[PDB]
């Protein structure tokens, strides 16, 4: 005890709880990363060395209109991709919306040496640190800068590929939580280099 | 007595049962409760990360009940809600502290000092993590016995002084 | 009184003295909707079955070279629009800024079964919800949703259309007050499902 | 004694007259004047819906006169304003009220305790509303309740305790 | 006794130190300390231009140590941390005065009151200015003499009332 | 002396302390003023009659492609140029970017005699009070609106020029501080009238 009458205890949130209302973060390994979206459905997030994507495109305005695709699924995936630093398409990302299905795939793969040497932009940049952002408590794969000491971090992943999921459990490496969502979500003000 | 940062009127705290957290807020307590007095301070805090998960359970609680099976959540509402609930410049501070390697709040553990004799507790204050741990009591020992000396006063001063 | 000794006592504001530096909205009845913008002058929003312009076409980058309107009109307007949730042209909005007089109409009544099926978007569920932030205290044509239990809603009106006019009593639903205006003017996160 | 909430330096508030409602300010009487301890709450809240209402009255006072014949508002000058005098989470928070079918403030009618012997009030809070009417006071009797025991306390508690 | 206003835990505030501004973060004096109960006011306060200026120089400290050879700041690092550190609201409320022809603080002078027979300060407050020139004392005079009356009766109720 | 015992006493901050971590805004004169970026250079904001950049042209995406400029002083620079109330391109900027140099200019100059009688608007309300913001403790160039009655103003001068610099001492109508750029980074919500 602290002072002779005060027992030092512990309370622990489930946040499972707030699945019906927010969205809810997860991590279950170096690679895989999840988000809870509905009570049965979510979003899977990986890390990859392989391309499911071969297409240079994306055509998202057209998967749009077509309407075939959970609103709130989109709805976080659109949330992930203005919420990129130094936001802008660079092509950068193709993706897939045939059908109802949703598979959306970031050229992280564009760092070659030149803009290796940069370091602070040329996609990877903008992207690893909205990941980072969805993820907290999630596998620091800054690598070296694991612990975040400088803000331009590069991965030895090729790319970066979000999915439509059914939740099972996964969240092995951390506790669901609403923070990566909202963090992006409340992070509107300016955050950009080109425009 | 009455709370400011729930959106119910009266029905989201109730003046003499204190404030309890129950068996889906918790993990591995069935109940924890709360005298008014510390929960109360949430309805002025600035800060206090776990005032923060506080309103987005109540949030949490409405959005049910409200929305009969609310179904697939519509995000928009929460949005909205968002910017309504929640201390967005405090997730900036603990992301500031996980960038540049400082023990900061992952809103999981929490702790308190609860008293031996009697039934006053604090409110909770994050627990810290760094490199992927929760950090020592020693620590943070100095916020520690600065809670137990914040409550003291608080047990010294009843009634009048 | 309340503990023997203490009256409660009540205080309105009137909101009307706000009138030279903030816009203030009011309500009429279940389809006409005011903001006041000058000392005489200011905007009528209203929900119409008749549309009243035939054109598809705004050129409202036309109009604003043209510069012919009042900027306070004007700005209140734009605020207007660009504060529709999941902003998008979409068409949608249709317009007439011949001479100095301003009329914008938005095509509510795109509404058919599929997409009114869908509820939660196509045009509709951004307009009026904005027109709902800027109606506080109006009225909650949600209808059968009027208390928002339910925040997706669909009105029968087909089209919602503001003018410029003269300031003259109306107000008959509701006192003025500069909220609606400021809540849409300080909501500026992000509220997007396509962009 | 001096107010933080005011643009206006010194003339903003005068310590020994109180602060005062103006006859444009109010809708049906002519005055009401608070005590300064009171108003000065304003200076630290981040909650109440009348301490916004209060400060958007003490900018367009100051805007008039600075800017003479401000003509037709230039709505810039506000828009800057606004970031500058209110909260923003508060009106998201009625706003959040409004949806879901729970009781909130439309910003017109407050109330407050009045001391039937001394001239003591209390900061006006806002009357709430829900289905297009204002709610009874056995509805929110918890707060009025709550107010007048919180005013009994300063009244016991002057100059020492 | 501990500050919620660092970033870094315990190692950014000590207790029994005080709280110290040195040779560079002054610009005349090589040393000024205030007692950590003034200090501490900033662990609360949504105000105080001071209370700013603090945060900034303690994020510039660690910010420095962390980064090792800073070289050249990022910007997007202290992007994100401007919204985690500083009162926006407060710069743009300074902002509406420096337009509008009303003192403002421009973040240069401070000032506060000093015990002249025990070590006691306040918290600094802005000194303001007007058309290019600082304020002179007979302009805030009344938050001088207020600042003095709140000392005194922290002064005053030392350990008990 | 203060009610016998206070005596009042005065702090001033050296805010060149934090000129590794934040930018800082200084004044030398009606017309020069600077941004410390880093420990050893700036940015000069200079108000001419001379314009220096007789392009039409500025190609800034195409410089952004090119990348051979400092990411710390280009993006202090699109900081404030999206930063601009009602911003647009309106042409008004041409830019050189040759090489890693940074040289940008703005067409205040457009102001003729309508455009002039119109006053709120028209490219250079909107540079100006961008400036203004960047400029805390500056020279107040509103002229006889120099103490900010009103918030529409004009200057004499035809060109807002920016360019990379060397941090010498300047400094000599202000004290170098990080308010300026903390100002227009965090005042991100609405402030159009066109969009
Ligand atoms: C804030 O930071 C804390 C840091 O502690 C995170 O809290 C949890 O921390 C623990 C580590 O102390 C994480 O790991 C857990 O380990 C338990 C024991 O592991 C042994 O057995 C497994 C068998 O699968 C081996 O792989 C391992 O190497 C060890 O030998 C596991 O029992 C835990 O749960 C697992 O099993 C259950 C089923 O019984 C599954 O449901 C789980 O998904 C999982 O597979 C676990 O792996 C732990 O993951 C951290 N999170 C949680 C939720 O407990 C906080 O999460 C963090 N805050 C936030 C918001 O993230
Ligand atoms: C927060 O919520 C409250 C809810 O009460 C709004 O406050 C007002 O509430 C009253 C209802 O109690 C609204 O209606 C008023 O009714 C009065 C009496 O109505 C009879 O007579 C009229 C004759 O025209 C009949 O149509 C009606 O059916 C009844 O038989 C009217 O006298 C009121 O004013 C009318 O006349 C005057 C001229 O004397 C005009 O200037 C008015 O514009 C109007 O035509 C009124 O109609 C009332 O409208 C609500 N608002 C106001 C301003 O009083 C709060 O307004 C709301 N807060 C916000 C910010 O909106
Ligand atoms: C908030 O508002 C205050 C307003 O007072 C700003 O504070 C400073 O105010 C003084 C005026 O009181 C500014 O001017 C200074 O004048 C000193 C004396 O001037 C005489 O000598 C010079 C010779 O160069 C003549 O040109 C002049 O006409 C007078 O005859 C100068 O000594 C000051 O410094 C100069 O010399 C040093 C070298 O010794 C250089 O390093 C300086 O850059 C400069 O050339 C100065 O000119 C003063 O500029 C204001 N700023 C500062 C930093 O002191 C606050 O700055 C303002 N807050 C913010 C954030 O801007
Ligand atoms: C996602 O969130 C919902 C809402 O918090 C969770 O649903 C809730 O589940 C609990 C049981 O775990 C329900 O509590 C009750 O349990 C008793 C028996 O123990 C039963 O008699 C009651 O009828 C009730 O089921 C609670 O009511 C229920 N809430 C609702 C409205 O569904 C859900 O479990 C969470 N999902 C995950 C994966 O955790
Ligand atoms: C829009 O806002 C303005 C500013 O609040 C309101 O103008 C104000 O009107 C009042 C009278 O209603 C003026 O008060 C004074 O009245 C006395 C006589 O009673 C007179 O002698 C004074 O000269 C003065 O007129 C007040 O000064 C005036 N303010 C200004 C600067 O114009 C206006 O009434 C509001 N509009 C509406 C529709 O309510
Ligand atoms: C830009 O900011 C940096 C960081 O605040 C300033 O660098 C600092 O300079 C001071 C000296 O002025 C260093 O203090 C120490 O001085 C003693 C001797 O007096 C010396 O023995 C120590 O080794 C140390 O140099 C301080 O450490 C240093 N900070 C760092 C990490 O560089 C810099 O002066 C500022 N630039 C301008 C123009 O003011
Ligand atoms: C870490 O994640 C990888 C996937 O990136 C896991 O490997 C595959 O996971 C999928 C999906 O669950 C399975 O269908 C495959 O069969 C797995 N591959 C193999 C060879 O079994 C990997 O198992 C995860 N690992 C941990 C926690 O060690
Ligand atoms: C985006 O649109 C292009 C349009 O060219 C698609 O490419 C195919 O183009 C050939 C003609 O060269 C057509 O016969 C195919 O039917 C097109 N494929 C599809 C799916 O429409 C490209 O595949 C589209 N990409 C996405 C992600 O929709
Ligand atoms: C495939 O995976 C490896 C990791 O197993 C990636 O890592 C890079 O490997 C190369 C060759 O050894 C090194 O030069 C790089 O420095 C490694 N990257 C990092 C960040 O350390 C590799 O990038 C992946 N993809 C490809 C196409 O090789
Ligand atoms: C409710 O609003 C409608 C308009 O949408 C009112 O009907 C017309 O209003 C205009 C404008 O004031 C008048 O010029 C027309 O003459 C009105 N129509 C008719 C047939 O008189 C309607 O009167 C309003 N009603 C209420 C409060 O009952
Ligand atoms: C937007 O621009 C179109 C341009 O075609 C306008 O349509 C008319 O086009 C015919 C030629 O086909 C011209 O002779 C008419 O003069 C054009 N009308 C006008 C008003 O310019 C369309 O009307 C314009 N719409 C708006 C709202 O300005
Ligand atoms: C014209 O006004 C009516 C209301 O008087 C609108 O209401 C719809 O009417 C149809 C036919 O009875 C119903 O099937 C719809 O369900 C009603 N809408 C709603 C929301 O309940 C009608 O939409 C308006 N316009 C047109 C072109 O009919
Ligand atoms: C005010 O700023 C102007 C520049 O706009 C100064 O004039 C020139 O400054 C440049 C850069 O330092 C020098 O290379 C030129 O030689 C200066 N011109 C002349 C004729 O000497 C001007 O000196 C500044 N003035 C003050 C504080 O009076
Ligand atoms: C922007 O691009 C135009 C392209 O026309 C540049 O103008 C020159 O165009 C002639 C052909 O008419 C070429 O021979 C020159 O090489 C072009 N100049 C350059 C620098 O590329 C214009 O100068 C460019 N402007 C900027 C700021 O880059
Ligand atoms: C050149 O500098 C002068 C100032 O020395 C600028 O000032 C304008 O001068 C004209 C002619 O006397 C006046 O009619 C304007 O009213 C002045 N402007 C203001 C705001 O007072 C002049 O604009 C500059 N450029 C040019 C091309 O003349
Ligand atoms: C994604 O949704 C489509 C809907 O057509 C479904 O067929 C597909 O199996 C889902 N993907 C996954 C991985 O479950
Ligand atoms: C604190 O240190 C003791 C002694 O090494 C150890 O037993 C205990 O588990 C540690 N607790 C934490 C949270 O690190
Ligand atoms: C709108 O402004 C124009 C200005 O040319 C005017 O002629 C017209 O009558 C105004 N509209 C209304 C409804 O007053
Ligand atoms: C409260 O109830 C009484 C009794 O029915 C009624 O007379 C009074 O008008 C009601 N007041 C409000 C605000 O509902
Ligand atoms: C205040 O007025 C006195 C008397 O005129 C003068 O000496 C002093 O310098 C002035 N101080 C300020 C800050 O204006
Ligand atoms: C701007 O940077 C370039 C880099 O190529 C350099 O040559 C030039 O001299 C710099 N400009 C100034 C004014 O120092």
């Amino acid at each position: 005890t602290y002072k002779g009458v005060y027992e030092l205890q512990t309370l622990e949130l489930n946040m499972a709880s707030l699945n019906m209302t927010m969205p809810l973060s997860c991590t279950k390994n170096n690679s895989h990363h999840y988000i809870m979206v509905g009570n049965e459905t979510g979003l899977e997030l990986t890390l990859t060395n392989t391309s499911i994507i071969n297409h240079k495109f994306c055509n998202l305005s057209d998967a749009h209109k077509r309407n075939l695709y959970d609103h709130a699924l989109m709805s976080i995936i659109s949330t992930f991709h203005l919420s990129i630093p130094n936001f802008n398409q660079y092509e950068a990302m193709s993706c897939d919306f045939n059908g109802g299905k949703i598979s959306v795939q970031y050229n992280l793969s564009h760092t070659y040496a030149v803009d290796a040497a940069k370091h602070c932009g040329t996609i990877a940049n903008g992207v690893l640190q909205t990941f980072m952002r969805m993820a907290w408590g999630g596998s620091y794969i800054a690598l070296d800068s694991g612990c975040g000491s400088w803000d331009c971090i590069m991965t030895s992943y090729q790319y970066l590929i979000i999915q439509n999921t059914t939740w099972e459990d996964h969240c092995q490496f951390s506790r669901p939580s609403p923070i990566g969502y909202l963090g992006l979500l409340s992070q509107r003000t300016r955050d950009i280099y080109i425009s | 007595g009455t709370f400011t940062w729930t959106l119910s009127d009266s029905e989201g705290n109730e003046t003499p049962g204190g404030y309890c957290l129950t068996r889906w807020m918790l993990i591995e307590a069935e109940l924890k409760c709360f005298g008014n007095t510390a929960v109360a301070k949430c309805n002025e805090k600035h800060d206090e990360e776990f005032c923060d998960m506080l309103r987005l359970f109540d949030f949490n609680k409405q959005a049910i009940r409200r929305l009969k099976a609310p179904a697939q959540m519509s995000i928009q509402l929460i949005n909205k809600a968002v910017n309504a609930l929640i201390n967005d410049q405090l997730i900036m501070k603990n992301h500031l502290r996980d960038i540049m390697c400082i023990p900061y709040c992952n809103y999981s553990k929490y702790w308190y000092l609860n008293h031996t004799v009697t039934g006053k507790t604090s409110l909770p204050r994050c627990w810290l993590v760094s490199n992927g741990s929760y950090l020592n009591e020693t620590h943070f020992s100095d916020d520690i016995e600065q809670q137990a000396d914040n409550m003291i006063t608080e047990l010294l001063q009843k009634e009048y002084i």
